[PDB]
RNA sequence: GUGGGAGAGGGUGGUGGAAUUCCCGGAGUAGCGGUGAAAUGCGCAGAUACCGGGAGGAACGCCGAUGGCGAAGGCAGCCACCUGGUCCACCCGUGACGCUGAGGCGCGAAAGCGUGGGGAGCAAACCGGAUUAGAUACCCGGGUAGUCCACGCCCUAAACGAUGCGCGCUAGGUCUCUGGGUCUCCUGGGGGCCGAAGCUAACGCGUUAAGCGCGCCGCCUGGGGAGUACGGCCGCAAGGC
């Protein structure tokens, strides 16, 4: 019941799944959603459709939580990283500024053999 | 001896007791380590790109100097021990290489 | 498009403290631009690099930023 | 490092006559200055191999200039040697 | 010699940011993860996603190149100090002081050994989940040595340009790094690409020779047995010559 008006939305996206997290303008979360949240089980989870549904779910949630205008930040890559974006757009939340935050490092950690 | 440029970036929230004090201890480290002073420019309060010591901005100083080479590293040991100074960068001078010239 | 040095005055390519200019050599994110877009040459670019990284340490030019749109 | 002062003092010291820069005596002394420098470098800094290689080549040089002198003036070479501490 | 120049050449102290992990805190539920699909695995002792703070190790995105330096192995954040090599210009100094180099001596990726540290990520062996007729593998989830540091050994390799070093000679064109010029261009010095003459069994090579010559060293003499056996040396061993 924090009744929060305008806020920020993190879209994290991997090849295995997607997750939206809605949060307050200083960053503490409000609701979150994912491919497992909505009914999806396996690989099926990282489809764009599930990303649509995920976004939409977290949108409905945050809206009944009192949201209106939203600033999006995107981390990651994989199918329907964009569908979550198209979703949040038409959600009824208003899209303020979409940003891309995907963290890349300056070469610190020796990646897993799968990733080299 | 050689010619260096000493950069200092220290906390912006000081007053003039503290500003006096820190600038004087800068002097002290130079006198002690034998660095004569060519110019000085105090750039002052400027907005950094990324936060240093959690701080969104900084207070900037530039001292062109000459000094005995071999102690420049200890000179920086001392300038760094100071708590209210969060960056020191000392560099030997270069001739002004131009471009679009 | 046009290169960077295509509009610029005579300027110290070794002077780190000057941000107004060095800034024109970064991208939408922090990343130093490639020769193609900075219109420099070998010794040129190669200097600009060290100039820039020197300024990044002094906290003037960013090590990175974020990207709008996307 | 080494500066033109240190240089000149040495040269002018070992000159066969005013102005000579390149005669054997001079090259050997100059050499020897730089040799003894690198000695003190690799006295600490023992982990520095590439500077060491450089110094090998350096001594092989001065030794070769000496072999030149000995087969040429036995005396000037003797004077050079005793003057510089060698052998 | 003097005057300039380029550089991830080396060594020592120092410091900067991104990321991973981990711990502290906040906020917030029911999943996260992972794959062709899956499961193991982690999550209600509250994970995942997010925000702030801390600790620690390793490696230095963009610049970065068909680039540079090095004798080779090899070398990449920034600063500083200690140092090696190399290039151009001047044409000043010595006056053949040269080349090569059996033997010796030192350097030599990785892995590997020893004593002492260190440990984030990765990861032989190992422990589990799968996939397949089976899985002793590829795919997944853990994980120890090790990878990092100090000192001391080991001395191998597709240590590859599969091309030993030095010098002289023999059309050009083109792209590039770095000096000097009266800077459309000329002139040194590195790096590539086409191609004269010539060479080659062909492929190809062609002023960075595999062309024309000279000097010196190394090495070869059908395949297997075999880089085995024996002997010697070296090595703590593994093992090397
Ligand atoms: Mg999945
Ligand atoms: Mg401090
Ligand atoms: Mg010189
Ligand atoms: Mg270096
Ligand atoms: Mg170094
Ligand atoms: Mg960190
Ligand atoms: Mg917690
Ligand atoms: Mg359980
Ligand atoms: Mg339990
Ligand atoms: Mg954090
Ligand atoms: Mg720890
Ligand atoms: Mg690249
Ligand atoms: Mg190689
Ligand atoms: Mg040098
Ligand atoms: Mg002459
Ligand atoms: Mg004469
Ligand atoms: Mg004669
Ligand atoms: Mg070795
Ligand atoms: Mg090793
Ligand atoms: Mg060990
Ligand atoms: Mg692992
Ligand atoms: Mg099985
Ligand atoms: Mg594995
Ligand atoms: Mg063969
Ligand atoms: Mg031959
Ligand atoms: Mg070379
Ligand atoms: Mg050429
Ligand atoms: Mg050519
Ligand atoms: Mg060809
Ligand atoms: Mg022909
Ligand atoms: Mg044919
Ligand atoms: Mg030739
Ligand atoms: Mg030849
Ligand atoms: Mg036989
Ligand atoms: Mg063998
Ligand atoms: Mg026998
Ligand atoms: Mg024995
Ligand atoms: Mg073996």
């Amino acid at each position: 019941k924090r009744q929060v008006a305008s806020g920020r939305a993190y879209i994290h996206a991997s090849y295995n799944n997607t997750i939206v997290t809605i949060t307050d303008p200083d960053g503490n979360p409000i609701t979150w959603s994912s491919g497992g949240v909505i009914g999806y089980k396996g690989s099926r989870k990282g489809t764009p459709y599930a990303a649509q549904l995920a976004a939409l779910d977290a949108a409905k949630k945050a809206m009944a939580y009192g949201m209106q205008s939203v600033d999006v930040i995107v981390r990651g890559t994989g199918a329907g990283r964009e569908q979550a974006i198209r979703a949040l757009q038409a959600s009824g939340l208003q899209v303020k500024s979409i940003v891309d935050d995907t963290p890349v490092p300056h070469n610190g950690c020796r990646p897993k053999k799968k990733f080299r | 001896m050689r010619r260096y440029e000493v950069n200092i970036v220290l906390n912006p929230n000081l007053d003039q007791s503290q500003l006096a004090l820190e600038k004087e201890i800068i002097q002290r480290a130079l006198e002690n380590y034998g660095a004569r002073v060519e110019k000085v420019e105090e750039l002052g309060l400027r907005r950094l790109a990324y936060p240093i010591a959690k701080d969104p901005q900084g207070y900037f100083l530039w001292y062109q100097v000459e000094m005995p080479e071999d102690r420049v590293n200890d000179l920086a040991r001392e300038l760094r021990i100071r708590d209210n100074v969060r960056r020191v960068m000392v560099v030997k001078s270069q001739e002004p290489f131009l471009a679009n010239a | 498009k046009a290169k960077v040095k295509a509009t610029l005055g005579e300027f110290d390519l070794r002077d780190y403290r000057n941000v107004e200019v060095l800034k024109r050599f970064l991208s939408e994110t922090g990343k130093i631009l490639p020769r193609r877009r900075t219109g420099l040459s070998a010794k040129e670019q190669r200097i600009l690099a060290k100039t820039i990284k020197r300024a990044r340490i002094l906290g003037l030019l960013p090590f990175t930023e974020k990207l709008v749109r996307k | 490092p080494i500066t033109k002062e240190e240089k000149q003092k040495v040269i002018q010291e070992f000159a066969r006559f005013p102005g000579d820069t390149g005669s054997t005596e001079v090259q050997v002394a100059l050499l020897t200055l730089r040799i003894n420098r690198l000695s003190e470098h690799l006295k600490v800094h023992k982990k520095d191999h590439h500077s060491h290689r450089g110094l090998l080549m350096m001594v092989g040089q001065r030794r070769r200039l000496l072999r030149y002198l000995q087969r040429e003036d036995p005396e000037r070479y003797r004077a050079l040697i005793e003057k510089l501490g060698i052998r």
